[PDB]
């Protein structure tokens, strides 16, 4: 839910 | 309605909370870092960034003066992902669902 | 091999690990803390520079190829997991052309 962990999220969102 | 004061803690402890565990939630409770997440343009698009995260410490620490200035920022929250990404987009179906939640639970203040 | 190796972790994967794409790859992917529960069915094989780093540290591998096959794993992975034209394989498309122009340059 934050740091790395959100972006990565965020990241494989796109 | 003059108590803005109670209008604006049912947006944090209703609203807030019952938009927070919704699933599609998450890609809004932080702040885009759009150097990270290799979004050149980003903030040349969007010149007013706004997230859930933001506006839940807003309401804790009694920043909005009224709730139109709250429900403000999550019109902001919800077009800036409109215009900076392209419809049918994964993200903008998940702002689609929590913008609708989000005006359906603003109707009982 | 231990002059190509040592050459894999101080010129391959430091350049790699510097470049502003390389913090996707730089842990394992936990599908478990990422809400990815189909990462393991697809994925078999996981690796990420995290795990090549602390292979080269700890001399784990016994030759450069074995090292380089566990790049082209992680590399291979996203691809697999991913669809072109996703964000993150752009990223990888890209540390993959730079990791090609330094195993190039791999001593003998």
């Amino acid at each position: 839910w934050k740091n790395w962990c959100w972006l990565k999220r965020k990241l494989l969102l796109r | 309605p003059k108590r803005q004061t109670n209008q604006l803690q049912y947006l944090l402890r209703v609203v807030l909370k019952t938009l927070w565990k919704h699933q599609f939630a998450w890609p809004f409770q932080q702040p885009v870092d759009a150097v990270k997440l290799n979004l050149p343009d980003y903030y040349k698009i969007i010149k007013t960034p706004m997230d859930m995260g933001t506006i839940k410490k807003r309401l804790e620490n009694n920043y909005y003066w009224n709730a139109q200035e709250c429900i403000q920022d999550f019109n902001t929250m919800f077009t800036n992902c409109y215009i900076y990404n392209k419809p049918g987009d994964d993200i903008v179906l998940m702002a689609e669902a929590l913008e609708k939640l989000f005006l359906q639970k603003i109707n009982e203040l």
